[PDB]
Formats: structure tokens, C-alpha cells, sequence
């Protein structure tokens, strides 16, 4: 459910909690390259029109 | 007979229109371009000359035969004649032969008749100004004539054409030499002609002495006059020197220079292909991978035809020896696919960690590798297959037994299990620490240094490349 | 190229090839066989031993070569396989560590051959490294323990110096 | 003359190589003078 | 061009690498996945 | 006026790939060929299928009767164009003109489309023309012209707002996203679910249930997976209709690893026969594997493969090489101890994978702009 | 990455608009 | 004749040589 973070053990009967919350800094770059796709794709139309 | 009889007349006048005005507007335009501007060169009709040679080389070439337009070979090589004010009457004579061919049947004179014909620019006495116009009017029938490939008695006329061209070359070296400008239009022709030299010599005998002549020309270009010529001469050298052992490898280091500026465009990149195979023989891939990749990205737009595909055949070789290879069907071409099927199964079994899978491909598909001469990789690639298997098993298993790992990789014995890992550690393949008691092999995952060193090294290439894009954009932007 | 066939033409390339391999020349090896690539594979066993030796040198061998070093035709390769011997034996010592935790006594004695040679005593000097009872050790530790702490921070600042210079060259 | 008529070929080559080099430097000066015309605009 | 050397002689590709991995390995597979059940 | 031709595309894909079906697949195709007088579509299939014997006069009198039916409308327009009106003529010819090109090839359609685009003053018939481009885009599997008119129709639709055609387009982009490989966008555009119900261009609705449920098991996370099926009322009944499809969902939430081989078995047999899944099915096979392995390895920090034999029945080396190849692919990193029969987890992937997507996409993007940069000039 | 992102855009507008304004403007004059 | 022009063609070399300093300095002050 992601409402709780950690890891268990069946043999030793040990639950361990670990957390590294922030995801923001990658979202920064990921959501960029994803749109820059359509950026370059949009440049191919002009580059194709000037040449032929 | 009536149908074909009426279909014979229409074709011949189609060239007799275009091919008549083609080198008259291009050669006759470059005639006034050669008197002045002459900057650089440019001589934009030299680029137009590339387009025209390639124009006939598809349709219609010269001849044949055809028993119609075969009279153009003596026509354009006649009547210089002689000085420019006297050339007006001759330009009209070219048109009088159109009514001669329209009234009566056209006369065909070729083969043995070409010996006095090629000597008629020397009989007219003379052109007399433009050696490249006479070299073009003599070569333009000769260059597509090689497409006959009759090999009997007209190849010695190609030797006579190299002799007549050497006469025009003595006239090329002696005349001018100060703001020559005929040399820069002739270096394209000395290029093409020397490639036709090697073309004709491939069908009879390799040229040992013509390389003495070629190297005389080569070294004699520097420093007196070299524009675009020596870049082509070095590729002439490399072309048969790559096929003919040996030493030619380190020959390039003493030739360079570079030689700048890179010309003509893609013509330099293919040079990087030749030296890419060469530098591959020294087993250095980092220098080889960039020269191979540059060759393909620097060559637009094709067609034609298969050599742009072959340069890609050898492109991924060095990457296969690297150990890191992209899937090659993204460059898949309908004409290329059918050619590399055996090769594609090769790389397919190379990326796998099974050694027997790899040894089967050499047995079945080695017959194709004999023709490519690509066996040089097949001995050294095994090292990369074993390194790939051990890399996989290294990251994919925390702790691995050395005795039990040999059965999967068909390593066959316990002793070499220690050897692969020994050199793996020696080359930095795996950081795992190994204990020999039984023995066993344990591995550990270390990180966090990671993005410190690797991205900054990439950034050094990224940013420098981006500012180079900025400089190349400013350069072409400031011209208006 | 038209000459009477020489009975020695085969192995006379392998004498210089095996000597060249004793000099450790990687680029000249492959360009040596560039004259006849398909012929060296199909025939000339005298050349098929050095190329199998190269195959075994990427393994490496070590032991497989020790099995092939018993049987060689050869000929005249005796003088070359002694040099090949020493140039392999020092590589046992170089390539065993780094990095192995430990190796038992008689286990290394199986590779050094002989019985109780003085070569392993000379290795107890040259390596150093450690000599332990009935065993051996890579201490300490694995070795020299690179961190590298503040040493790379100097070149980490230094790289950014000229990097900023490239930013100023734009500008 | 050999001193000479053909040695003055190198000699006057210095004229043509200086004019070619200077044609590059003059192209670099022309495209840069467009800057000054524009900045003065 | 055609000058000089050449007259002498998402997409689905990224996943098609993995498909190439499936081509030479473990077939697809249905039958073997169903045959491994009754073996043990 | 589409499904009779769409199922023909179904039967052409059913005939093309398997060479083992020589009976029931040709019979239904000829059953639909003797009707509607499909002419050009069966030539490409005549080269692959048998050449008979005789077609000839049987289909020649039908194509001549189709040309008499063609020329009677072509003879109705110039008597109709003598009189005049608004669209009453040009719209009378186009519908039967696109049906007349439904008989064969792309020609009469492609001329009729650019013809009628300058006629209609509303989006009603425009988007209908677009739907014709989409159905033909499925027949000839040509994705070139279907990405364009759709982009142009979304702007005229949302100026603006719609119900039926909007929820229709929601399914269309799902069919294109499933034709190529897009898992997240397909399920996202499939959110309308039962709101489109049964439609001719949407073919069978019962099969739409299955198509929309097959995408939800990948790009939809488990909380959200049950969020769609349990909380969504409209989708709850249709799954209750088919016990085989429902089995896979509730077994996936039940985590039972014995059924996944049997359930994915059926899913894989249906994946083969159905079209557009041939390229993409082999990725799905391993997709569901790693999706089960996720919830599996996340529960216990230390696990043994001998325990996995109980759930898998019985994997020993099978899952050995299996999991090894999942690890080598950077898919769900886990450290397994060989010959000691121990598996370790970890993996705190939020460190390296967080930063790894940046380099993976960055290299490809910039290598693209390198080519475009060297294109200009020369 | 943002650097290289806009670097290509600068080269985009500059090279596209200039090469058009170069050859297409010169062809009408001569 | 030959040596005359030989000494005639480095003049514009040096003239444009100081022209480089000219253009380079002037644009820098013109920016201010």
C-alpha cells in the first residue's frame, strides 16, 4: 500500500524500516527530456523544409 | 521491323540536346570562370562538374555503340580551334553536325579510331589555354568507357589515355604554378582519374610503379600547391595499401599533417573508415569507435549504394570487441539486411554468454568471413565473450562457487576458473574478493563514488560540444 | 610471388612470432598474420600453435599452455619457450594478487611445479607481501586501502576550474 | 634559368599563399565587419 | 552523392533487443512452462 | 459499416502468421468476400492464399455490377448538380464514394476525403471521415495518416466539447497506444470503460473488457489496480461475466504463484491469435514475471529458492537462470547467493535508479541532436 | 543538461532563419 | 617585376593585420 515503508524477515522475524523520501530532483530532469523529445521532433519539420 | 524501326530515331536526339549543351554551358561557363574568379577556386561549375559526371554515369554515359551518338567522342575532341575568337566558328561546326546526323545516318568511329581522335587536341595545335577543358573533353568519353569492361585491346587504349593524361599533366605541372587555379579544378579530375587508374589496374595487375608515380605526385603537392588534391592522394594510397600488406599502418602518422581542411566533406570521413580498420589492427577501440561512428554520421544522404552499408558492417566490429554494443537492427536496411544475415547471427551469439554458441557460428558462417577478411576479430573476440559471461555472473550473483560456474560457461576444468577471475581483477572487470580454500568466490556491491567521477567526465564532452555547436552556428550566421 | 616452395616457410614466421610474443607486441602480432588470414587457420600447424597460444593468453594460460608446452614439433622453439617460461612465471606472481584473500601452501606449489624451489623464496622476497605458516596472505590490506578522501577533491576542484574557463570562452 | 624562372615559382608562390591565407583572413574580416556595421546601426 | 568511394562496392528496436534475447533463449514459452509442472 | 471489414482485417492477420490453418480461416473470409463485394482487398490475400481454379466471372460480374452501381451515382450527380443546394449533392456522393472505395484500395477514399473536407461546415462529418482513416489505418496497418487527422480533430472537438465522439477518441488513442507499445497511456485513455459501451467502430464490447483489463495489470500499481476494479462499479460486472479473466485479477491480488503459470498460459494463447500483440507479446511475458517478483521479494529480506519451488512447482535451476537474466537487465536488483541457496534484498534502488534514468535518456536525446546538428549544413 | 537543452534551440532559430534569409534572399537579387 | 610584386603583397597583409586589432578593439569599446 506504500503507506508504510520497510522490510521484514521470515527466518529471524525482523522488520526493518528504511525511508529515502525525496524524488523531486530526478523529476526535474525526467520531465524535461520527455518533452525535449517533441522539441527535436518539431525541429525536423523546419530542417526538412529548408533543405527540400 | 516497322515498330522498332520508328522507335530508333527518338532516343539519340535526347542526349544530342542535353549532353550537347551540358559541358558547353558547364565547360563553357567554367571557361569564363577560369579567366577570373577563380576565387577560391569556385569555380562553382566544378561542383556542377561532379554533378554532371555523376549525371551521365547513370544515363546515358557516353556509349555503347548504339550506332547513333557514338560520333560525339571525336566531335568534342576536335576543333578547339584555336584561339577564342576562332572558337565561335567551331562552336557553329558542332551544330552543323546535327544537320549531318539528321539528314544522313550517323557515323560510328570508336576503338582503333580513338587513337588519332585522342591525339587530335595535340593535332589542332592547340586549345590552347585550358588543359582541364581538354582533360574533361578527352576523359568524358573515356570515364564511362570503362563501363564496357571488354578487356580486349581497348584497355591498352586506357593506358594510352593515362599516357595522354600524363602529357596533359606535364602541361599541368609546367604551366601556371602561380595562382594556378587550373590545378584546383584538375585535382578533382586527378582524383577521379587516379581512382580509375586503380579501377583498371584491378582488372589486370596491381600497380607497383604507378605508386612510385603517385607518391612523386603526392609528396610533390606539399608544399608548392595542394588544394583538395593530397587529401584524395592519401586515400588512393590507403585504398590498395589496406588490401596489400604491410607497414602502411604507421605510414599515416608520418604523412599527417591531418590533412586540413577536410575535403571533400564525406570524402574525409571515408578516409576515417580506412584508417579505422587500420587503427583496429592495433586493438585500440576507443580511438577506433569514434572514427568508425564519425564515418556514418558524416555521410549523407545516399543512395547509392552498398559501400555506405559496408562501412556500417565494419562499424559495429570495434564495438563488439569493446563489450558494449547496441542492437544493430535500428540501422537495418532492406538492401543491407539480406547481406548481413550470417553476420547478424554472429553478433547475436556474441552478446550471449554461451561459448559453444559462439564457436558454432565461426564453423558455419566462416565462409563469408573469408571474403571480408574479417578473421582478425574472430581470434580476439573470444576474450570479450568470456569477459561478458563473467560480467553477467558477477553482478547477478552475490556468492558463486568456482567449481559450479564452469559447467554453465563450458569452462571444463577448475583451474581456468581462477584464471579468468585473476585477469578479470587485473583488468578491473570485477571488484569481488575471492577466497581459495575449497575454494569459493564472493562478490560485493560498492557505489556512491559513482556520479562523482563519471558525469563530470561526460560533461567535459557535453559542454565542449555544445559551445562548438555555438561556434559553428556563429560562423555560418555572420556571413550575411 | 612465384618462387619454389620453402619447407621452412611455415615455422620461420613462427620463430619471429614467438619471439615477438616474448617481447609482448600486440599490434605487430595481428598485422603479421594480415598477409594470409584464411591460410593460417586452415593449415600451417606451426602458425596454429601461436594463435592457439594467443587464445590461451586471453584465458589466460598458465596451465593450458603448460599442457601444450610439453608437445611442440617444434622446431627451434626451445630457445623461445624458455623465455616464454620465465615471462609466464613472473605473471603467476603478478596476477595471483591483487586480489585474493589467501592461498594455501601446496596449492601455489602446484603451479610453481618443481618440489620446494628457491623461486618461491625469491618470491617471498620480491612480492613482500607476507609469508605465513602452511598458507599465505595478501595483507595488508588488499592492498594500501585507497579512500581516497581529500586527494581527489583537489582534481575535483581543478577540473571545474578549466570547465568554468570553457564557460567563459563562449562567453 | 633554374634560379629562377622555376625558383620564382616558389618565390611567387609566397604571393599566392599569402593571398590565399589573406583571403581567409579577409573573409574573417568581412564577416566581422558586418558586426561593426550592425553594432553601429 | 554519388561521387568517390560508394560506386566501388519509441521505438520497437529498444524492446527488440530484449526480443532478440527471447529468440535465442527459453523460446516464448508456453509448452515447456507447462511441461515443467509434471516433471516434479 | 466497419466491423464487417474490421473482422476481415482480423481474418487476414489470422491467415498471415500461422501457416497451419487452412480451413476455418479461409471459409469465413470467403463468406465475407462473397458479400459487400470486396474486390481489391482479396488480391493481396490471393497471392498468399490459393489461386483456385476460378474466380474470374464470379467476381467480374460483381465488380461490373459494382461499377454499374458506381456509374449510377456518378450519373446521378450531374443530374443533381444541375439543381443546386447546400451540401445536398456533394454529401450525397461522398458516403457511397467511400463505400465504393471500401470495395477496393485507398484511392476513391483518399480523393473523397480531401473532397469533403472543404464541404462540411461542421465537425460531425469531418470526424466521421477521420474514423474512415482510422479503420483503413487498421486494415493496411498504416500509422502515417492516422496520427495527423486525429491531432487535427482534437482541436475542433475541444473548442468546444463533446460526449460520444470524445469518449470514442479516448478508445482510439488506446488502440494506437496498444498497436505500438505504450502501457501507461493505453490504460489512461481506457479510463472511460463502460461509458462507450458497445460500438461498431469499437467492435465487440466483451472483448473491449479484456483489452482494457490486459493493460491494467502492468502500468497500474497494485493499490490502483484494485482501485480501478473494486471501486469502479461499471467495470465490476463485466469481469464477473467471464470467470477466466476474473481468475487472473483475483489470483494476482491473492499472490498465489501456482496459478500464474496456468492463467498466463491462457492469456498467452489468446495473445497469439489476437492481432497487434505479435510484436509486443514477448515483452508482456516477462513483464508479468517481474510484476509478481516485485511483491514477492518485497516481503522478506532473506529468501531461499527452495521455498520458491513450493509456489512455482517446481523451479530449481529454472528460476535460477530466469532471475539471473532479470538481474542482468537491471530489473529488480536482488543479490542471490549461488550454491548457498540464499537470496538477499535490499535493493534500495532509490539511489542509483533515481539518477540512472537521466543518463539513459540523456545519451539518446543528445546523440539525436548531434546528427541534426551536423546535417546543417552539408 | 539544461545547458545542452537550450544550446540546440539557439542553434535552431539562428541557423534555420539565417540560412533561409541567406540563400532565399540572395536568389531574388541575382 | 617579379620581386617588385613580391614586396608589394605583404603590405595589405600588415595593413589588415593591424585591422584585426582595429575591429577587435572597436567592438569592445562600442559594447560599453
Amino acid at each position: 500500500d506504500k503507506k508504510f515503508h520497510g522490510i521484514l524477515d521470515q527466518g529471524e522475524g525482523v522488520l526493518i524500516i528504511f525511508d529515502e523520501p525525496p524524488v523531486d530532483k530526478t523529476y526535474e530532469a525526467a520531465l524535461e527530456t520527455i518533452q525535449n523529445m517533441s522539441k527535436v521532433v518539431d525541429s525536423l519539420y523546419n530542417k526538412a523544409k529548408k533543405l527540400t | 521491323p516497322p515498330g522498332g524501326g520508328e522507335q530508333e530515331p527518338p532516343p539519340p536526339p535526347a542526349p544530342q540536346d542535353v549532353e550537347m549543351k551540358e559541358e558547353a554551358a558547364t565547360g563553357g561557363g567554367s571557361t569564363g570562370e577560369a579567366d577570373g574568379k577563380t576565387a577560391a577556386a569556385a569555380a562553382e561549375h566544378s561542383q556542377r562538374e561532379l554533378d554532371t559526371v555523376t549525371l551521365e554515369d547513370i544515363k546515358e554515359h557516353v556509349k555503347q555503340l548504339e550506332k547513333a551518338v557514338s560520333g560525339k567522342e571525336p566531335r568534342f575532341v576536335l576543333r578547339a580551334l584555336r584561339m577564342l575568337p576562332s572558337t565561335s566558328r567551331r562552336l557553329n561546326h558542332y551544330v552543323l553536325y546535327k544537320a549531318v546526323q539528321g539528314f544522313f545516318t550517323s557515323n560510328n568511329a570508336t576503338r582503333d579510331f580513338l587513337l588519332p581522335f585522342l591525339e587530335e587536341p595535340m593535332d589542332t595545335e592547340a586549345d590552347l589555354q585550358f588543359r582541364p577543358r581538354t582533360g574533361k573533353a578527352a576523359s568524358t568519353p573515356l570515364l564511362p568507357e570503362v563501363e564496357a569492361y571488354l578487356q580486349l585491346l581497348v584497355v591498352i587504349f586506357m593506358m594510352n589515355s593515362k599516357r595522354y593524361k600524363e602529357a596533359q599533366k606535364i602541361s599541368d605541372d609546367l604551366m601556371q604554378k602561380i595562382s594556378t587555379q587550373n590545378r584546383r579544378a584538375l585535382d578533382l579530375v586527378a582524383a577521379k582519374c587516379y581512382y580509375y587508374h586503380a579501377r583498371v589496374y584491378e582488372f589486370l595487375d596491381k600497380l607497383d610503379v604507378v605508386r612510385s608515380f603517385l607518391h612523386a605526385r603526392l609528396r610533390t603537392a606539399t608544399l608548392r600547391h595542394d588544394a583538395d588534391g593530397q587529401a584524395t592522394l592519401l586515400n588512393l594510397l590507403l585504398r590498395n595499401y589496406l588490401h596489400y600488406s604491410l607497414y602502411d599502418q604507421a605510414e599515416k602518422l608520418v604523412s599527417k599533417s591531418v590533412f586540413p581542411e577536410q575535403a571533400n566533406n564525406n570524402e574525409w570521413a571515408r578516409y576515417l573508415y580506412y584508417t579505422g580498420r587500420i587503427k583496429a589492427i592495433q586493438l585500440e577501440y576507443s580511438e577506433a569507435r569514434r572514427t568508425m561512428t564519425n564515418a556514418l554520421r558524416k555521410a549523407p544522404q545516399h543512395t547509392a549504394v552498398g559501400f555506405k552499408q559496408t562501412v556500417h558492417k565494419l562499424l559495429i566490429v570495434v564495438e563488439l570487441l569493446l563489450g558494449e554494443i547496441p542492437d544493430r537492427l535500428q540501422f537495418r536496411q532492406p538492401s543491407l539486411k539480406r547481406s548481413l544475415m550470417p553476420y547478424f547471427l554472429l553478433t547475436q551469439a556474441v552478446r550471449t554468454g554461451n561459448l559453444a554458441k559462439f564457436n558454432q557460428v565461426l564453423d558455419q558462417f566462416g565462409e563469408k568471413f573469408q571474403a571480408d577478411g574479417t578473421y582478425t576479430l574472430i581470434i580476439r573476440l573470444r576474450h570479450n565473450v568470456i569477459k561478458t559471461g563473467v560480467r553477467m555472473i558477477s553482478l547477478s550473483y552475490s556468492r558463486i562457487s568456482l567449481a559450479d560456474i564452469a559447467q554453465k560457461l563450458q569452462l571444463d576444468s577448475p583451474e581456468d576458473a581462477e584464471f579468468i577471475v585473476a585477469k578479470a581483477i587485473r583488468d578491473g572487470v570485477i571488484e569481488a574478493s575471492i577466497n581459495h580454500e575449497k575454494g569459493y568466490v564472493q562478490s560485493k556491491e560498492m557505489i556512491d563514488i559513482y556520479s562523482t567521477r563519471e558525469p563530470q567526465l561526460a560533461f567535459h564532452q557535453r559542454i565542449s560540444f555544445c559551445l562548438d555547436i555555438h561556434n559553428m552556428s556563429v560562423k555560418a550566421m555572420r556571413f550575411p | 610471388e612465384q618462387l619454389p616452395e620453402s619447407a621452412y616457410m611455415h615455422q620461420l614466421l613462427g620463430l619471429n612470432l614467438l619471439f615477438l610474443l616474448s617481447q609482448n607486441r600486440v599490434a605487430e602480432f595481428h598485422t603479421e598474420l594480415e598477409r594470409l588470414p584464411a591460410k593460417d587457420i586452415q593449415t600451417n600447424v606451426y602458425i596454429k600453435h601461436p594463435v592457439s597460444l594467443e587464445q590461451y593468453l586471453m584465458e589466460g594460460s598458465y596451465n593450458k599452455v603448460f599442457l601444450a608446452k610439453g608437445n611442440i614439433p617444434a622446431e627451434s622453439y626451445t630457445f623461445f619457450i624458455d623465455i616464454l617460461l620465465d615471462t609466464i612465471r613472473d605473471e603467476i606472481a603478478g596476477c595471483i594478487e591483487k586480489a585474493y584473500e589467501k592461498i594455501l601452501f601446496t596449492e601455489a606449489t602446484r603451479i610453481l611445479f618443481f618440489n620446494t624451489p628457491k623461486k618461491m623464496t625469491d618470491y617471498a622476497k620480491k612480492r613482500g607481501w607476507v609469508l605465513g605458516p602452511n598458507n599465505y596472505y595478501s595483507f595488508a590490506s588488499q592492498q594500501q586501502k585507497p579512500e581516497d578522501t581529500t586527494i581527489p577533491s583537489t582534481e575535483l576542484a581543478k577540473q571545474v576550474i578549466e570547465y568554468a574557463r570553457q564557460l567563459e570562452m563562449i562567453v | 634559368l633554374e634560379e629562377g624562372k622555376a625558383g620564382s615559382g616558389l618565390r611567387q608562390y609566397y604571393l599566392s599563399k599569402i593571398e590565399e591565407l589573406q583571403l581567409i583572413v579577409n573573409d574573417k574580416s568581412q564577416n566581422l565587419r558586418r558586426l561593426q556595421a550592425q553594432r553601429n546601426e | 552523392m554519388s561521387e568517390k568511394k560508394q560506386p566501388v562496392d519509441e521505438d520497437n528496436w529498444d524492446d527488440d533487443n530484449v526480443e532478440d534475447d527471447f529468440s535465442n533463449q527459453l523460446r516464448a514459452e508456453l509448452e515447456k512452462h507447462g511441461y515443467k509442472m509434471e516433471t516434479s | 459499416p466497419k466491423n464487417p471489414d474490421l473482422r476481415i482485417a482480423q481474418l487476414r492477420f489470422l491467415l498471415s502468421l500461422p501457416e497451419h490453418r487452412g480451413d476455418a480461416a479461409v471459409r469465413d473470409e470467403l463468406m465475407a468476400a462473397v458479400r459487400d463485394n470486396n474486390m481489391a482487398p482479396y488480391y493481396e490475400a490471393l497471392c498468399k492464399s490459393l489461386d483456385w481454379q476460378i474466380d474470374v466471372d464470379l467476381l467480374n460480374k460483381m465488380k461490373k455490377a459494382n461499377e454499374d452501381e458506381l456509374k449510377r451515382l456518378d450519373e446521378e450527380l450531374e443530374d443533381a448538380e444541375k439543381n443546386l443546394g447546400e451540401s445536398e449533392i456533394r454529401d450525397a456522393m461522398m458516403a457511397k464514394a467511400e463505400y465504393l472505395c471500401r470495395i477496393g484500395d485507398k484511392e476513391g477514399a483518399l480523393t473523397a476525403f480531401r473532397k469533403t473536407y472543404d464541404k462540411t461546415v461542421a465537425l460531425g462529418h469531418r470526424l466521421d471521415i477521420v474514423f474512415y482513416l482510422l479503420r483503413i489505418g487498421l486494415f493496411y496497418m498504416d500509422n502515417d495518416l492516422i496520427t495527423r487527422n486525429t491531432e487535427k480533430a482534437k482541436s475542433l472537438i475541444e473548442e468546444g466539447g463533446d460526449w460520444d465522439r470524445r469518449n470514442r477518441l479516448k478508445v482510439y488513442q488506446g488502440l494506437y497506444c496498444v498497436a505500438i507499445r505504450d502501457f501507461k497511456q493505453a490504460a489512461e485513455l481506457f479510463l472511460d470503460t463502460v461509458s462507450t459501451f458497445t460500438s461498431y467502430e469499437l467492435m465487440d464490447y466483451k472483448t473491449f473488457v479484456t483489452y482494457t483489463v490486459y493493460v491494467s495489470m502492468i502500468a497500474l500499481e497494485r493499490p490502483d489496480l484494485r482501485e480501478k476494479v473494486i471501486k469502479g462499479a461499471e467495470i465490476l460486472e463485466v469481469l464477473h461475466s467471464l470467470p477466466a479473466v476474473r481468475q487472473y485479477l483475483f489470483s494476482l491480488y491473492e499472490c498465489r504463484y501456482s496459478v500464474f503459470f496456468q492463467s498466463l498460459a491462457v492469456v498467452e494463447q489468446e495473445m497469439k491469435k489476437d492481432w497487434l500483440f505479435a510484436p509486443h507479446y514477448r515483452y508482456y511475458v516477462r513483464e508479468m514475471r517481474i510484476h509478481a517478483y516485485s511483491q514477492l521479494l518485497e516481503s522478506y529480506r532473506s529468501l531461499t529458492l527452495g521455498y520458491m519451488a513450493e509456489a512455482f512447482g517446481v523451479g530449481v535451476e529454472f528460476i535460477d537462470q530466469e532471475l539471473s537474466r532479470f538481474i542482468a537487465a537491471g530489473r529488480l536488483h536482488c543479490k542471490i547467493d549461488k550454491v548457498n541457496e540464499i537470496v538477499e534484498t535490499n535493493r534500495p534502488d532509490s539511489k542509483n535508479w533515481q539518477y540512472q534514468e537521466t543518463i539513459k535518456k540523456g545519451d539518446l536525446l543528445l546523440n539525436r541532436v548531434q546528427k541534426l546538428s551536423r546535417v546543417i549544413n552539408m | 543538461y539544461l545547458a545542452s537543452l537550450i544550446r540546440s534551440v539557439v542553434a535552431l532559430h539562428n541557423l534555420i532563419n539565417n540560412k533561409i534569409a541567406n540563400r532565399d534572399a540572395e536568389k531574388k537579387e541575382g | 617585376d617579379l620581386y617588385s610584386r613580391y614586396k608589394k603583397l605583404q603590405q595589405e597583409l600588415e595593413f589588415l593585420e593591424v585591422q584585426e586589432e582595429y575591429i577587435k578593439d572597436e567592438q569592445k569599446n562600442l559594447k560599453k
